[PDB]
């Protein structure tokens, strides 16, 4: 029908790409060409590689345009809302309805194997309006769950196989059952939004694009468990998420979903936004409890579990944002639909952050028990420049690198766990032939060393020792004895640590040794096959292909002729090989 | 519930952590556990093997059917790796380099501290634990301890040998110190050789229990101390006194009874339990050149024994001596005194001379000519020696064994040639006794020092060849250790453990002998890689010089060159010590675990954090360089003390335990800062001892109570042979902690020296005259034990004197359990005055009405509710049985102890001293009405009851 | 005075991290006197205030 709304994705990823400028340009253009068309903001659809995204919404179809800078907004306005012609070149996504469902056509084939459960409403509803979430079928699961007994809700969640999307894959229904059965009267539930992975932003994306989904999941879980107060532990480094959570909480409170006598059921529940100062370790549940209580986030021995003794002693249920976001879908479509997806031991769908050297990167909602190479080559589109992918690391900086020949491995909890990696945050960093695996292991060990709380001896000391060994190998000052020390120390650091940070700390080194020991042995000989380690390579200019750039040594801090490079005092930085004319600077060894 | 540990069925409590029960039954290392706080997983050393994997036992509560493997190969590997990781960050020295450099490895720092304090007998007692004959060693030892002393990095090494000589002379003259001999073990040991090695083996087997018999060929003891070392270096009366010190322990001496001439080694083994061959190397090695048989060629050892024994040796004017050892020096300086012109010839350079360096310098002062890098070729003469041809030598790169130059013809006309090339024991004698040897040096295992004949050990110059007195004494002590081990059948397991103890840790724990041998012979010593830059802050102090006899008068008499230093400079020299050893070396658990698990400091090497030491506090030191980050101090100060003295600062590898940013420990207003010294397990928080030199001593704790207030907290006083060192906290004490007033103001270590008569320090005769002349009343301060109170009361009863006390009242109906269980308290006493109430009343309701229990100040009347009345006297509850009442208002008083209430008395008062609290034995009653034992740290100098 | 913000927060130790964040907003850092007033108002030791402040990398103590 007639164009009813113009929408722009205004999550953190969209803002970073420039969705604020697009929003202002659209508002200015609607003012200048006088049109009474609604201008709302939506979340991130999932296509993070084409931001900003502008949506043209009719009663029957949605036509999404990618890479919408302010300069092309006048053209799309004039061509689509004034004349009525789609610009098929810029149409990156088309969305229509067939018999009550949502059908998507993608230019790049991104959505063919995707099953959006957590992220179904992201990019289609206004996160700042509860009326749009209500009209899109939201909060109906809340009313259905209020018509159910809490024990029935717990069994409902148990039957779905909804394992912990927080990384460890614990059965969420068992967690709720433990928290409800915990002896006490006053209970709390915590949303774990302290997403410490610098490469994963799925939970923040759920909290921004569809916050009412998280709020509804928390209210369903609180009614099932018997909680009275709810805490959303989100970093103060996420300001947009906090703002949208606050406005969504106040809108739910004014519509009888939060506060006293929620929907006349004798149930009172308020949600308090607790802000963490920012640490990778305080995302762990025990350190999260310690930081909410006002202490320093040092994880404690877990067998006194947070479900039994959480915030101020009283029982606490702590779930990931994605785990809370799966709950409304389960109560709405039943557990039969969630058990219809995935492998036997890993049901449902998983949200993966595709990053690294991948082509169609972003947040993918994919069923569990999917072949890795499908995600890597069809959904991800392979590598950006067509180069063969050497390996993929799963679980963020605490995960492991799975090599290219194990891409037939199904993506599930048991398969990825047994391969050598872990689910972790849910990030896939694509590493190709150009990537040195020893440097990658050093990068992840440096992140682990930085983010350790410094409590237990194994993490605090052995992680530093492993990083020292990796820096010794990377500078070429290593030997087979150092490799032997690493192969001894890494299993010991994995076994002897107290929290999951140190237990997952040796994973990159272990997987690189298990799969890419060729570069391990080659770095002993003073040679880096990937030609990226600074002390093991240099940069030389070949006269046979050079020209008169006159800025080859000027752009780089370090006339019409092949210039000179001081290899003796070079930094091995690399601001010549990227800013180069023709192909005039080979790398070679030193 | 019941669990299985290492395959043996056990019963364990279900609520307590497993680490307690496991530490009861086996050895489970761990720093960060205590019952007072929740389990902490910051050290990861208490690992056990479970069905689910490897996990820490402190966080494990016992579960039915659980299988625990405490000493699997993986568990040992993990614990060793964890200890190596911890040691990679540890900074400090367990012992000083003076102890490492000493071949006997003696506690140099401790007896230097004892010398600084003025207790020379105690210094000699500490010397005796590692070597015999401290006077002989103070006169002759090459001073290996001063070669690597940390004062070499400042100005000059400490005069350890000279101070040891002074202390040994003081002990010899002012009553010798004799050790205690344990009861007879029923085994007799035979020693063949009366030298330093034989004497050391005999002394250390006598101090273990086994009777020792010494076999020596010569009529006197000492061997080459008597017939070797000349009397101008070692007077023989000093040697007689020192050997008397050794032999008075009960060693039967058999002289003129030689092995091979009187008894055989087979019969020696048949008639004795064990045998040590300290026969020395009495045979001199012939040089091996043509013409050695000429008249006028004599051996150096034969010349020295002829001179020492009092015989005539025909010596000409021109003497050439071949050798570079101590033998060549002694023959040179002895032939110089006989009226010769003596030259010494040596193959190698000056720095490679095995001789004592100070003796070389003294010989240069006395006029001994030295030829270095030369060696004889042949001895020329018809029948007597007239000239000897030498060749100049030059040792090239390979050891740098000397190789002569092609030709120089060093021909010198000399009258006598004296050979001191080296020493060995006769190969014919070694072969005929069936003892294997090579080049005359007996072949033994390096660790056990045991020969090819079972039961036969060896050491000294027989094994090591050209050794010293201290090295021979060290080999003899090691042989005594191994003879004791072989006597109880533990030699093979001990050899394997000393080779590697990380494979036999259970056997090390099970047997106390193996534990002792491991910690005596192979202890883990953490070392600091220090240079000159690390001691730029210490004050330079000159090394004291002892005046030698004048060289010109020295070269013509056999009188002692070097005298004993003056008593005035002894303290000054002993106070230059920098105390490099760790103050908690005898209590640090990191050291114990690294000894048991064979941890290497060099296994993981890298960055370690450098922290400055926090000595700003009056009585507590905080050294973060030795912190293992167990958090027990933080947990104490933030959970029990609730003072917040220190806390974790920063995170990761940069974490430390400090007060706060911008402040140090002196600015903190806590009263439980001294408890952190007992809390810390690895010597990061230590206590400043009041002595001039606190050099660590192997102290023994004694169980007593404090007298600061009426709580009378149980504590351990650390004593080192009548020295009152410090107060520590016991685990089996109901309070568990002691306050900083008791630790640092030390009410237990002070009293009044003289009786007080109107501010006059009168003698006891005047006090007795005052007491007898007047019929004064008897007033008792509460600083006396129950037996003293009963004695004074019985004396007053049978002598008819009114009896009273400085405090009157009744009550204290509240037990400790009542204070623990009650929820509401009434607080009238000042909390700051009584610091234990801070710990006892933490987290309890302080209300004005409806109180279950109350705390009130004496004098007071007991209430219906359980009431606590706090006086200021330790035994102020001594009125609960005696009913001693108050001041009876008489004319003049005798009061035993000093109290502020003495000023309230009317008339002249005689304050009798109440005695030193630490020197009293008895029972006291505290506020809670529990009878606590008091024990004496030292012997009581004067008694209150006999006053 | 600038320390009026402490009295809008509940005088409980759990308010420490929100109070530290508000102090970092108000001054750009954590002043000595502000931290002391936080210690007195929350009745928590100053050592624990500094431990929490030093645990997180964003908290700064210099006036910057
Ligand atoms: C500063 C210094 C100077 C020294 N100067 C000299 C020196 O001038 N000359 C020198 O020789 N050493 C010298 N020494 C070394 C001296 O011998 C040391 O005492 C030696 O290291 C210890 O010897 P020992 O215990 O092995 O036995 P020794 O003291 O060498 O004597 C061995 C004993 O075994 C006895 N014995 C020998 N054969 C038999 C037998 N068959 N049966 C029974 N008993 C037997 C001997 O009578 C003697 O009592 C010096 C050492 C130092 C530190
Ligand atoms: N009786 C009970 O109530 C009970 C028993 C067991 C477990 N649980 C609950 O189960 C859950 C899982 O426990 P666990 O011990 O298996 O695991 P855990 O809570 O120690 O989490 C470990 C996992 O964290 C993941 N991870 C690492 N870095 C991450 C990051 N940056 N972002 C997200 N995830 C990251 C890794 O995949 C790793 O496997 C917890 O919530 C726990 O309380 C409860
Ligand atoms: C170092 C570390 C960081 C973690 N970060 C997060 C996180 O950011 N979000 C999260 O949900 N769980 C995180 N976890 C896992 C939590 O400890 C815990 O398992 C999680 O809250 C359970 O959520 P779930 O029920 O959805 O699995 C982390 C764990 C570790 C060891
Ligand atoms: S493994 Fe690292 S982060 Fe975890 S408790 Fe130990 S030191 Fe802290
Ligand atoms: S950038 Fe390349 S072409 Fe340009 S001057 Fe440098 S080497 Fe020559
Ligand atoms: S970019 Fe770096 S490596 Fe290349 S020429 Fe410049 S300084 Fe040298
Ligand atoms: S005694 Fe303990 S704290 Fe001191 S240096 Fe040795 S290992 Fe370190
Ligand atoms: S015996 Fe010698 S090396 Fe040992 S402490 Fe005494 S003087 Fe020093
Ligand atoms: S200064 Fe004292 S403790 Fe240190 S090495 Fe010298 S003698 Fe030993
Ligand atoms: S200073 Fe504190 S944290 Fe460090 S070792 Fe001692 S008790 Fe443990
Ligand atoms: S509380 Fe009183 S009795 Fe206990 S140690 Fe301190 S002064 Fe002594
Ligand atoms: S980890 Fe168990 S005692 Fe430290
Ligand atoms: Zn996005
Ligand atoms: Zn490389």
């Amino acid at each position: 029908s007639e164009i009813k709304a113009i929408a722009v994705g205004m999550n953190s990823c969209g803002i970073a790409a420039g969705a604020r400028e697009t929003y202002e340009a659209v508002k200015e253009e609607l003012e200048k060409r006088n049109l009474d068309i609604k201008l709302k903001i939506v979340g991130c659809v999932g296509m993070c590689y084409r931001e900003p995204l502008l949506d043209i919404i009719t009663d029957n179809e949605i036509i999404t345009y990618g890479h919408v800078t302010p300069d092309r907004v006048p053209r799309i306005i004039e061509e689509h809302v004034i004349n009525g012609k789609p610009i098929e070149d810029w149409v990156v996504k088309k969305d229509w309805w067939e018999n009550g469902q949502r059908k998507t056509w993608d230019f790049d084939g991104y959505f063919v194997k995707q099953k959006k459960i957590v992220l179904e409403n992201s990019g289609y509803i206004d996160p700042e309006n509860i009326e749009e979430y209500i009209a899109a079928g939201g909060y109906e699961a809340l009313k259905k769950a209020f018509k159910m007994k809490p024990e029935e809700i717990i069994d409902f969640i148990t039957k779905s196989g909804l394992r912990g999307r927080g990384g460890a894959g614990f059965p969420t229904g068992l967690k709720w059952k433990f928290t409800r059965d915990a002896p006490g009267d006053e209970k709390y539930i915590v949303c774990n939004a302290d997403e410490g992975d610098p490469g994963a932003f799925m939970d923040r994306n759920v909290l921004e694009g569809d916050p009412h989904r998280v709020i509804e999941g928390m209210i369903i879980g609180a009614y099932a468990i018997g909680a009275t107060k709810g805490f959303i532990y989100v970093r103060a480094e996420y300001p947009l998420a906090i703002k949208r959570l606050r406005i969504a909480l106040k809108q739910a409170r004014e519509k009888g979903f939060l506060g006293e006598n929620i929907l006349g059921s004798g149930f009172s529940f308020e949600i308090v936004i607790k802000e963490g100062a920012g640490a990778f370790v305080c995302g762990e549940e025990t350190a999260l409890i310690a930081s909410i209580e006002g202490k320093r986030g040092m994880p404690r021995p877990r067998p006194p579990y947070p479900a039994q003794k959480g915030l101020w002693g009283r029982p606490t249920n702590i779930n990931n944002v994605e785990t809370w976001a799966n709950v409304p879908w389960i109560i709405k479509h039943g557990w039969e639909a969630y058990a219809a997806l995935g492998t036997e031991k890993s049901k449902g769908t998983k949200v993966f952050a595709l990053s690294g050297k991948i082509k169609h990167g972003g947040n993918v909602e994919v069923p569990m028990g999917i072949t890795l190479r499908e995600i890597l080559y069809e959904i991800g589109g392979g590598t950006k420049t067509g180069k063969k992918i050497k390996a993929v690391q799963l679980g963020g900086p605490s995960g492991g690198c799975i090599p290219d020949y194990l891409f037939n491995t199904p993506v599930d909890y048991e398969s990825v766990t047994a391969t050598g990696a872990i689910m972790g945050s849910g990030g896939m960093v694509v590493m190709d032939e150009d990537t040195c695996m020893v440097d990658v292991a050093k990068f992840f060990l440096d992140f682990t060393v930085k983010e350790s709380c410094g409590k237990c001896t194994f993490c605090r000391l052995g992680t530093k020792r492993m990083w020292e060994l990796l820096d010794k190998i990377t500078k070429g000052e290593g030997a087979l004895e150092d490799i032997e020390k690493l192969e001894k120390l890494a299993p010991l650091v994995k076994t002897g640590s107290l929290c999951g940070l140190g237990q997952t700390a040796p994973n990159p080194v272990l997987t690189t040794l298990k799969y890419f020991k060729d570069e391990y042995l080659a770095h002993i000989e003073g040679r880096c096959p990937a030609k990226v380690c600074k002390p093991l390579i240099k940069y030389v200019i070949i006269t046979e292909k050079c020209t008169g750039c006159t800025a080859c040594a000027i752009m780089c801090p370090v006339r019409g002729k092949p210039h000179l490079i001081n290899q003796e005092a070079c930094i091995k930085c690399g601001t010549c090989y990227e800013v180069c004319r023709f192909n005039a600077i080979e790398i070679t060894d030193a | 519930v019941k669990i299985t540990v290492n395959g043996k069925e056990f019963e364990a409590p279900k609520d307590k952590s497993l680490i307690e029960f496991l530490r009861e039954i086996t050895h489970v290392p761990g720093f960060c556990y205590t019952e007072a706080f929740d389990p902490y997983g910051s050290c990861r050393l208490c690992l056990v093997q479970t069905p689910r994997g490897i996990t820490t036992s402190c966080t494990l509560k016992p579960m039915e059917g659980l299988s625990i493997e405490t000493l699997s190969d993986e568990i040992i590997e993990m614990r060793k790796t964890a200890l190596e990781l911890i040691l990679s960050d540890h900074y400090g020295d367990c012992i000083g380099p003076c102890q490492n450099g000493c071949p006997a490895h003696s506690d140099v720092q401790g007896y230097l501290a004892l010398i600084a304090m003025g207790r020379y007998h105690e210094a000699v007692k500490l010397m005796k634990e590692k070597y015999i004959l401290p006077a002989v060693l103070g006169r002759v030892c090459p001073a290996f301890c001063e070669e690597e002393c940390r004062r070499n990095l400042v100005e000059e090494p400490l005069a350890i040998r000279q101070l040891k000589r002074f202390a040994a002379d003081y002990d010899l003259e002012n009553g010798p110190w004799m050790p205690e001999i344990p009861p007879s073990t029923g085994k007799r040991i035979a020693v063949v050789g009366g030298g330093p090695a034989g004497l050391a083996c005999a002394y250390y087997l006598r101090t273990m229990g086994h009777d020792v018999t010494i076999f020596d060929a010569m009529p006197h003891l000492g061997g080459m101390m008597r017939y070797g070392i000349p009397p101008y270096r070692l007077p023989k009366d000093v040697l007689d006194k020192d050997i008397a010190t050794v032999i008075n322990t009960g060693i039967e001496v058999k002289t003129n009874t030689a092995l091979g001439k009187d008894i055989a080694l087979e019969e020696l083994r048949e008639q004795y339990d064990a045998v040590f061959l300290g026969v020395g190397a009495w045979k001199s090695r012939k040089m091996g050149i043509e013409g050695e048989d000429l008249d006028g060629v004599i051996h150096g050892t034969e010349f020295l024994r002829k001179v020492n024994m009092g015989e005539k040796v025909e010596l000409g004017k021109r003497v050439i001596v071949v050798g570079g050892g101590n033998t060549a020096m002694d023959v040179a300086r002895t032939a110089l005194r006989l009226g010769a012109d003596v030259t010494v010839v040596y193959r190698r350079s000056k720095s490679e001379m095995p001789a004592n360096s100070r003796e070389v310098e003294e010989a240069e002062e006395e006029g001994v000519k030295f030829m270095f890098l030369t060696n004889p070729v042949k001895i020329i003469g018809k029948e007597k020696v007239e000239e000897v041809e030498l060749i100049k030598m030059k040792l090239g790169e390979p050891r740098r064994r000397p190789m002569p130059i092609e030709g120089s013809e060093f021909r010198v006309k000399v009258d006598n040639v004296i050979l001191a090339i080296g020493q060995y024991c006769d190969e014919e004698f070694l072969r005929t006794i069936g003892i294997e040897a090579k080049r005359g040096r007996v072949l033994v295992d390096e660790v056990t020092l045991q020969t090819n004949k079972e039961g036969v050990f060896a050491g000294g110059d027989l094994v090591l060849g050209p050794s010293t007195v201290i090295e021979s004494i060290a080999t003899g002590r090691r042989a005594a250790i191994m003879i004791d081990l072989y006597l109880k059948g533990k030699l093979e397991k001990a050899r394997e453990v000393l080779l590697d103890p990380s494979k036999h840790i259970e056997e090390v724990i099970y047997d106390e002998d193996l534990y002792r041998v491991l910690f005596d012979l192979r202890p883990y010593n953490h070392w600091k890689k220090v240079t000159e830059k690390d001691y730029e802050h210490v004050e330079r102090k000159p090394r004291v010089k002892v005046k030698l006899l004048d060289p010109e008068i020295r070269k013509s008499n056999f009188k002692e060159v070097e005298p004993t230093m003056d008593e005035e400079t002894v303290l000054t020299e002993a106070q230059r010590c920098m105390s490099c050893g760790c103050m908690e070396v005898f209590r640090c658990k990191l050291r114990e675990y690294a000894t048991l698990y064979d941890a290497k400091q060099d296994a993981f090497v890298g960055e370690q954090n450098k922290f400055e030491i926090d000595e700003t506090h009056p009585n507590v030191v905080l050294d973060n360089n030795k912190c293992v980050l167990c958090g027990q101090c933080v947990n104490f100060t933030h959970e029990i003390a609730r003072e917040g003295i220190v806390d974790y600062l920063f995170r990761g590898f940069k974490t430390y335990i400090g007060p706060q940013l911008g402040e140090r420990l002196e600015d903190q207003k806590g009263v439980f800062i001294g408890e952190l010294t007992d809390i810390c397990p690895v010597g990061a928080i230590t206590e400043k001892l009041p002595f001039v030199k606190p050099g660590p001593w192997k102290t023994q704790p004694v169980k007593t109570v404090c007298n600061g207030c009426s709580f009378a907290c149980e504590m351990n006083i650390e004593v080192y042979n009548d020295i009152l060192v410090r107060a520590s906290s016991r685990k089996d004490s109901w309070n568990g902690y002691i306050c900083d007033y008791c630790r640092f103001e030390r009410p237990w270590a002070q009293d009044i020296a003289q009786p007080i008569l109107k501010g006059n320090a009168v003698s006891w005769e005047d006090a007795e005259k005052f007491l007898e002349e007047k019929e004064c009343a008897l007033i008792l301060t509460p600083s006396l034990t129950n037996e003293e109170i009963m004695f004074l009361k019985e004396l007053a009863e049978r002598k008819g004197i009114p009896i009273g006390s400085t405090i009157d009242g009744e009550g204290s109906t509240a037990t400790l359990e009542d204070i623990r269980n009650a929820k509401r308290v009434l607080l009238k006493v000042n909390i700051e005055k009584y610091p234990l109430l801070k710990l006892l009343l933490k987290g309890k309701e302080i209300v004005e009405e409806g109180y279950e229990v109350a705390i009130i100040e004496g004098p007071a009347e007991p209430m219906d509710v359980p009431t606590l009345i706090l006086h200021d006297g330790v035994n102020a509850t001594g009125l609960i049985k005696a009913g001693v009442t108050g001041i009876p208002e008489a004319k003049a008083y005798v009061v035993i102890g000093n109290s502020p209430a003495i000023s309230k008395l009317k008339g002249e008062y005689l304050i009798l001293p109440s005695g030193l609290w630490a020197e009293k034995e008895g029972t006291v009653t505290n506020a809670f009405g529990m009878d606590l034992k008091v024990k004496k740290a030292r012997k009581a100098h004067y008694d209150v009851k006999s006053l | 005075i600038q320390l009026e913000y402490i009295y809008h927060y509940e005088p409980n130790p759990s308010s420490l991290i929100p109070l530290l964040q508000k102090t970092q907003e108000t001054f750009g850092y954590l002043p000595k006197e502000a931290l002391e007033e936080i210690s007195r108002y929350l009745k928590v030791p100053l050592s624990r205030v500094y431990g929490v402040a030093t645990f997180y990398a964003q908290f700064r103590f210099e006036p910057l």
